[PDB]
RNA sequence: CGCCUGGUCA
RNA sequence: AGACCAGGC
């Protein structure tokens, strides 16, 4: 079924915080990737085995992270890139406020 | 989860700068001369020069197995011996690097005495010099102010070669015996 | 050379050992993870002083599984040799390229050609060496070297040292 | 302050922001013949010291642009002469609470 | 629109309404900080009602034969006529009320008495009432010192703001007075003797209440208002199924527009 | 989620920084060359050529490899490739900045051409406000056409003053298409107009001011106006324009894939042009092309008509149609999506359900499922519902140990079998009074979805209670309504603790209740009323029955 | 800053009551560790449901969870749900 | 006056249907419409180009065109937004979210 | 408006 | 997977 524009709307009003966001990630999309710290981007190339991660270019191998996203947004993003847009993804905020 | 370090630089994108590491003192901007403490102050860089060491680490390896109890309710090669229970008492065992670090340190260091590298320090600390060096002159026997000035050569402009020569007597007279 | 840093981890706990002796558990997580580590960025982390005062401060619970994940700053023993540092220790292993001195939690390697010439390369002994003039380089050899450069691996860090310059050598 | 009646030449006016500090304003006629101030709708605004101001601030841990502005042209702006920057506060009844307080910079 | 227009407003922990900058949209939710869940119609009694009838009600003289408490009322009463010392508390609680009909008169002009309000007390009496089966035969056991003090007490603790300043303590009293008005206005001496006639612990109890009852009105820091409010509006707009103006629908797509050219532009002119 | 352990430490996004790619990094990031158009079929030999879509970059026929990266399919991101354009091409949106600020500084020399020197500009230089800025500063200059050398400083208008040089007149421009050209006024008579290369353009952005970039609403690091024109050209992965296979001897492109397949053609076509007989301005016949193709990959919905439309009148879904709002990414993916745990039938009132609960059918009620840890408060209850299994109504259909797999209750040699271990889970069915969130669209209160407890009942409907009636808006003649599932235990909690049907009675949005008593029982609790009706003991003993919390006292 | 953005327990300016945002979160996050097989403080007076236990835990104010209570600026508040007064 | 003007016609609006809606509500969107300085519109023209982070405006009519201008001024996104936590898939500072709730080792161990 | 079922188009 | 048409409240 669809939990569209509007439902998210009134669990926005109920306050119902955790389950909204259920309802979007482990109940549809849901994804895991790998950022860099260092450029905002997906591009690292984690072989999730021998625990390998680099990133050349910005060229890493030690400040890597990884995100949960809707497989959505992973899209949405990459599509952005796609049209040399670049949508930075970073953990920690420097803006303060 | 590997562990980060009190300081949070802006890694605005461009990561390409990373200096060399050299006996020119500069380290990597890990270890300036200038780092923060837990407290948020500022404090200087902090050098053991062996065996100074061996007693941080044995003196923290000992404290250890005390606090290990609280809660348990509910002369050269014969210091190598007692260490290695100080160990498999407190350690991880599996961290081959200790032990390795202790022999290590156990063998070469220069002092058995918390009086005897207490003075050490009282002395080198007096000339304004570089933690680094500080270090390095602790740790390595020298009878030349060239010979030091030359595995040091950090030093070279930092002080007269009469100076820093009495400086390495008063060490070869505290270098304590076996 | 050896360092004591200030450092900082996170540890995230499972509800399950949220119980009375927590701080506990979590100290312990944190030293078979911290002691005998090994980076580029801090080199050789071998030992956390003061365990008696290490700050756990509040953890925080995470959003989906109610695993907290506590900031654990701490302060320890480090040790990242550099380029042209000076030190000396035993000898361990002696090829046909060279012999491996080993400073503490690292091991140091000496190319054939990094040394002097009137110092060759002896093959039919036992154990294998190198002899000089009045110099004899073997197992047991306390040697003094000045690492060249360093190339930091995996959980490890080895580097190459020479003892051609003066003042290096045995001792 | 200067009264004009049906208007001021495009040549005059450019000659007023010309001698700092002292300020000057433009009024018309009609447009002072009867008091704004005065009608049913409009509720009263009033001044802050740059401490009142800089207590607002302070109390409710807002950095200047996070507050409610008012127009520099602003019809009772004008009337007590605003300054970009300062902050009127604006006092009326409530049908919820018998009055509320707000506040507007000036933008 | 209505709702992509206001997602991002709640009602914070220092009881503003912001939005994802930390701009102030409100300062205090609805400027008054209370759930609209927790309101009804009650009726600022002291605003209509002539002149005269006023007095008749909430005037009380223990200066006078014919102005003071009827001992039937009160048990310390005929102990009570005269004293002067009391007369002034009694007159500057009267000298109170008054100044709140003016106000009202201010802030409702059209002589409209019946509001939204926290706290709905002609019930909160009425239990008061029959639970403690209360007569109206025999008489109280309040001081009139008890009432007035007590009530003037109980205002000290409605808390909508807590701030330990002025700036925010003066804004306390704002976000309530109209409430109070209603309050005074309902526990005036009088009123709460001939007309309720509480007791003691009647009263302490209807006091009680009122102070929990309203604590509990308060909005939650945590409301996502924006959508609320949004929705609030936007669906009896689904609703309208349709003296010669612009009417709804399309009169309202005019507002929201914020449109120059309006169908009807008419104007009012007294 | 997204599964297998990853020593990754896992943070949430706090900040997003939008820039622009600087065709240096393109590179960087890359992972193939992309030299060829086509396909795969290394002479109709199936795999994929070195050419595009997996010079090293992502995958398909489920097979890990994807740069050794193995994973696979399902876990591995796309991985970037990228393709060095043979000119300059502009940025089909960016058109009209990169025409807007060379009206703002002027060739030959590159910078602005109104410094502190003039006074309107100095307090266009003070709205700290990239947005506005670029829009006052461009309001300013973009009617001076003369590079000034001397202007009047602070002081006498007779003095003059000097700063940068070169008065080369600014030709005003206009925009034909997707090209930039301006005429040149000359005095003496007559205009000069010329195509602005973007060779050209390109190239006084180089040289713009650093601190010229900034006071146009620009960034140092990420958003440099040389960076609005494309010189390399990123090709986004597999996955963003999967393939789609009809068992094997079929192709199965995506519509991207092709424009991609024509900005490469259209690409070599031309630098075959530039190092052969080179007919000098025959070749900007076909450089157009290239700035044609890539305009239309990203923005397929122009001015200039040409739709581009593919072989078969179709239009050709550009990038941005992909986002488009409704329907496309943003508003209908990402601001709203279609989810499990989650189903819909006919509705119908049923006078004997109380107000919070909602009658599921136990169709339904054995098909919807919900993940419950095994715990020695329920590992009974629960290894007796592992047994019921996925028939029998109280019952379950999967088990899920720690290990990341899953038990296929239906079908495992070992359904019958099998002790649960704590901490595993077990899928189970809904049950009687599984909180969960009923919803009558459209949505546009807070109470067009509340909380009911389930009650499995018999027959295909959702059976809720009379007077939650009105506050969903719904009727019986045929209306359909949804149940969505909670799944995490505290989930449940955010909708019996704050959307729980007896909670939602009094609305905020009228400070009056919203539900009340309607038809029969409504109509019929007048005439019970009536002074004029009286019942008698063998009845009056009955309707005492009904109400379940009589006191027992007639 | 940190520690610059932590208000001293006095000071303390928030509700002293409990938001409902907070309890039904509290109960739920409660729950879900219960559920994760975390030590319960209570008697189980037979109790088996998460939030069922949960719902005692927090009405014997026996839950060792602390809200804490972030301002508009970035500063914040930290309450227990030992202190924090449960009306609702 | 505006502010009022705009509100006492906007309740017309709704009054002149026999509907009742509490005042609040109408006036935090005639406030939502005033602040910011004199009339600022609930459209594609008016709020949706505030201050407001990036992708937040950008779930709304001028989508891509948003985007564009946003990675070209090399915007920076708050993720304060509803909007933002939902595309991010994360929990977004909303009633339940308002907050964070940590174990205190400390009370943590007075229970036993 | 939104949501759902069609199928139909080949 | 999409563009058209039929239907449903
Ligand atoms: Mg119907
Ligand atoms: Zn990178
Ligand atoms: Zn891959
Ligand atoms: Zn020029």
């Amino acid at each position: 079924l669809r939990f569209g524009e509007m439902e998210r709307d009134c669990m926005i009003a109920h306050g119902a915080a955790s389950f909204l966001k259920e309802r979007l990630m482990e109940a549809s999309d849901a994804f895991r990737v790998h950022i860099c710290g260092i450029c905002g981007l997906m591009t690292v190339i984690a072989k999730l085995n021998h625990n390998q991660f680099e990133c050349k270019g910005c060229d890493n191998k030690i400040d890597i992270y990884q995100i949960h996203i809707p497989y959505a947004a992973k899209l949405l993003f990459q599509e952005l890139m796609a049209m040399n847009i670049t949508p930075r993804l970073y953990t920690d905020r420097s803006r303060d406020f | 989860v590997s562990t980060s370090t009190f300081q949070t630089r802006r890694r605005r994108l461009k990561k390409v700068e990373e200096e060399e590491n050299a006996a020119t003192l500069q380290l990597g901007q890990e270890f300036q001369l200038k780092q923060i403490n837990h407290q948020g102050e500022e404090e200087e860089l902090i050098a053991l020069n062996l065996s100074e060491a061996r007693l941080v680490i044995k003196e923290a390896l000992v404290e250890r197995r005390r606090a290990f109890k609280r809660s348990q309710k509910k002369t050269r090669e014969k210091e190598l011996e007692s260490i290695d229970v100080l160990l498999e008492q407190t350690t991880g065992g599996n961290n081959k690097d200790l032990k390795n670090t202790m022999q290590y340190l156990t063998n070469f260091s220069r002092f058995r005495d918390q009086e005897t590298v207490g003075a050490v320090i009282q002395l080198l600390k007096s000339t304004g010099l570089h933690p680094f060096e500080v270090a390095q002159l602790g740790s390595l026997a020298c009878d030349t102010a060239d010979e030091a000035k030359t595995l040091i050569p950090s030093l070279n402009n930092k002080i007269s070669d009469d100076e820093l020569e009495r400086i390495l007597k008063e060490l070869s007279n505290l270098e304590t015996l076996y | 050379m050896f360092f004591i840093k200030d450092l900082s981890l996170n540890i995230t706990l499972h509800p399950s050992f949220f119980g009375p002796r927590m701080k506990q558990y979590l100290k312990t997580k944190l030293l078979e993870e911290v002691e005998g580590s090994c980076t580029g960025k801090f080199g050789y982390i071998l030992c956390v002083l003061d365990y008696d005062n290490i700050d756990i401060q509040r953890g925080r619970i995470l959003p989906t599984d109610g695993s907290a994940e506590f900031n654990v700053k701490y302060r320890a023993v480090v040790f990242k040799p550099f380029k042209g540092e000076v030190v000396d220790g035993t000898v361990v292993s002696c090829s046909q390229h060279g012999f491996e001195v080993q400073v503490g939690p690292m091991k140091v390697f000496v190319t054939k050609h990094l040394m002097p010439q009137d110092l060759t390369f002896n093959a039919g002994s036992n154990p294998p060496s190198y002899q000089s003039s009045e110099d004899v380089i073997t197992i047991k050899s306390r040697i003094r070297v000045k690492i060249e450069g360093c190339i930091s691996q995996v959980s490890s860090i080895h580097a190459i040292g020479s003892i051609k310059e003066d003042y290096l050598g045995a001792i | 302050i200067f009264v004009y009646q049906n208007n001021i030449t495009p040549s005059a006016m450019k000659l007023v922001p010309s001698i700092p500090p002292a300020t000057i304003e433009t009024f018309n006629e009609a447009a002072l013949v009867v008091n704004i101030t005065h009608h049913e709708l409009v509720p009263k605004h009033i001044r802050l010291s740059s401490d009142e101001k800089r207590e607002l601030l302070k109390r409710y841990r807002l950095k200047e642009s996070q507050l409610p502005r008012i127009q520099r042209a602003d019809p009772v702006a004008l009337y007590l002469g605003l300054k970009r920057g300062e902050v009127v506060k604006i006092i009326r009844k409530s049908e919820t609470s018998g009055r509320y307080a707000s506040y507007r910079i000036c933008m | 629109r209505l709702v992509k227009a206001l997602e991002d407003i709640m009602v914070h922990y220092d009881n503003t309404t912001r939005n994802s900058l930390g701009n102030v949209i409100q300062f205090i939710y609805g400027e008054d900080g209370m759930d609209a869940a927790h309101i009804e119609k009650q009726s600022l009694d002291t605003i209509g009602g002539s002149d005269a009838a006023f007095e008749k009600r909430y005037r009380v003289d223990l200066l006078n034969t014919d102005h003071t408490l009827d001992p039937s009322l009160l048990e310390s009463g005929s102990e009570i006529l005269g004293d002067l010392k009391l007369q002034v508390l009694l007159d500057e609680e009267y000298k109170q009320l008054v100044k709140d009909r003016k106000f009202l008169r201010e802030v409702f002009v059209d002589g409209e008495a019946n509001w939204p309000l926290p706290v709905n007390i002609r019930r909160i009496i009425q239990n008061a009432q029959q639970t403690f089966h209360i007569d109206h035969t025999k008489p109280s056991d309040l001081t009139i010192k008890d009432i007035v003090l007590g009530v003037k007490d109980l205002q000290e603790n409605l808390l909508v703001l807590r701030g330990k300043n002025e700036i925010i303590q003066n804004a306390q009293r704002d976000a309530v007075t109209l409430f109070c008005c209603l309050l005074r206005s309902r526990l005036a001496t009088r009123r709460v003797l001939q007309e309720y006639r509480l007791t003691k612990q009647a009263f302490d109890w209807v006091l009680s209440n009122i102070e929990a009852q309203f604590l509990r009105s308060v909005v939650h820091p945590g409301e996502m208002v924006g959508v609320l409010a949004a929705q609030s509006i936007g669906e009896p707009a689904t609703q309208m199924t349709l003296k010669k103006v612009t009417s709804g629908v399309p009169r309202l797509k005019e507002i929201l527009n914020v449109a120059k050219n309006m169908k009807t532009p008419s104007l009012t002119v007294y | 989620v997204g599964q297998q352990y990853s020593s990754a430490p896992l943070r949430t996004v706090k900040e997003v920084q939008f820039g622009l790619f600087s065709p240096e990094e393109v590179r960087a990031i890359s992972v193939a060359k992309i030299r060829f158009p086509e396909t795969m079929d290394e002479t109709q030999t199936r795999a994929k050529i070195g050419g595009l879509n997996d010079p090293r970059l992502g995958s398909i026929d489920r097979n890990l490899k994807c740069q050794t990266c193995q994973e696979g399919m399902n876990e591995c991101p796309g991985h970037f490739g990228h393709i060095d354009l043979a000119k300059p091409v502009f940025h089909v949106g960016f058109i009209a900045k990169i025409k807007k600020v060379c009206e703002c500084v002027c060739m030959h020399c590159g910078k602005l051409l109104l410094d502190e020197h003039n006074e309107l500009m100095r307090q266009a230089l003070a709205i700290k406000d990239s947005k506005k800025r670029f829009a006052a500063i461009w309001t300013l200059c973009k009617t001076k056409m003369v590079c000034e050398t001397d202007v009047p400083s602070e002081d006498d208008p007779t003095q003059l003053v000097s700063r940068g040089g070169c008065g080369n007149t600014q030709p005003t421009i206009r925009k034909d298409g997707l090209k930039l050209v301006g005429s040149w006024k000359k005095d003496r008579d007559e205009p000069e107009l010329r195509v602005l290369s973007t060779e050209e353009i390109l190239n006084i952005f180089k040289h713009i001011s650093v601190k010229d970039f900034t006071s146009l609403g620009f960034n140092e690091v990420f958003s440099r106006p040389e960076w609005m024109i494309l010189t390399c050209l990123p090709v986004p992965p597999p996955p963003v324009r999967p393939s789609i296979s009809f068992n094997e001897s079929q192709r199965g492109e995506d519509d991207l894939t092709f424009k991609l397949a024509d900005i490469l053609k259209a690409n070599i076509s031309l630098e075959t042009l530039e190092h052969n007989g080179a007919p000098h301005h025959a070749i900007e016949e076909a450089e157009s092309l290239l700035q044609f193709h890539v305009a239309t990959y990203m923005d397929n919905d122009i001015a200039g008509q040409p739709q581009a439309l593919q072989k078969s009148g179709r239009p050709v879904k550009s990038i941005r149609a992909r986002l488009k709002g409704k329907e496309g990414r943003i508003r209908g993916n990402l601001m709203g999506k279609r989810v499990d745990f989650s189903a819909r039938t006919v509705i119908s009132g049923d006078p004997n359900l109380e107000l919070d609960q909602v009658g599921v059918p136990k169709s339904i009620a054995k098909t919807l499922t919900y993940p419950e840890v095994v715990t020695p408060y329920n590992i009974d209850r629960l290894t007796q519902l592992v047994r019921n299994g996925p028939n029998e109504h109280p019952g379950a259909k999967y088990v899920i140990r720690d290990s990341g797999d899953r038990i296929d209750l239906r079908y495992s040699k070992r359904a019958g079998d099998i002790q649960l271990q704590y901490g595993w889970k077990v899928e189970r069915h809904i049950m009687d009074n599984d909180p969960v969130l009923f919803n009558r669209q459209p949505s546009l209160h807070k109470m067009s979805m509340m909380a009911h407890r389930v009650k499995v009942i018999p027959y295909s409907t959702f059976r809720l209670n009379l007077s939650v009636t009105s506050p969903y808006n719904a009727d019986f003649d045929g209306d359909e309504m949804n149940l969505h599932v909670p799944q995490s235990e505290e989930t449940r909690a955010e909708l019996s603790q704050l959307c729980a049907v007896p909670l939602q009675i009094v609305s905020p949005q009228s400070n009056k209740p919203c539900m009340g008593i309607v038809q029969d029982t409504l109509c019929g609790i007048r005439k019970l009323t009536l002074r004029d009706t009286f019942i008698e003991l063998d009845q009056v003993l009955n309707m005492l029955y009904w109400v379940p919390d009589w006191d027992g006292v007639i | 800053t940190l520690k610059e953005k932590a208000i001293p327990k006095d000071q303390r300016a928030t509700t002293p009551y409990m938001t409902k945002y907070e309890r039904a979160r509290i109960l739920g996050t409660r729950a879900l560790q219960i559920s994760m097989n975390a030590p319960v403080f209570v008697d189980l007076e037979g109790e088996t449901d998460p939030l069922r236990i949960a719902m005692k835990e927090l009405a014997e104010k026996k839950i060792p969870l602390v809200i804490r209570r972030y301002l508009p600026d970035g500063s914040f508040e930290d309450w227990s749900v030992e202190e924090l007064i449960v009306d609702l | 006056a505006g502010r009022a003007a705009l509100y006492k016609e906007v309740y017309n609006v709704i009054a002149s249907d026999g509907s009742y809606v509490n005042y609040r509500h109408m006036a935090l969107l005639v406030d939502v419409m005033t602040t910011q300085g004199g009339l600022t519109s609930v459209t594609r023209h008016g709020f949706n180009r505030s201050n407001t982070g990036a992708l937040m405006r950008c779930s709304f009519e001028e989508t891509v065109e948003i985007l564009f201008e946003a990675g070209a001024s090399a915007e920076l996104d708050d993720c304060r937004g509803v909007s933002e936590n939902v595309i991010l898939g994360q929990m977004a500072p909303i009633g339940t979210g308002a907050f964070d709730v940590m174990i205190d080792e400390e009370s943590l161990v007075k229970y036993m």
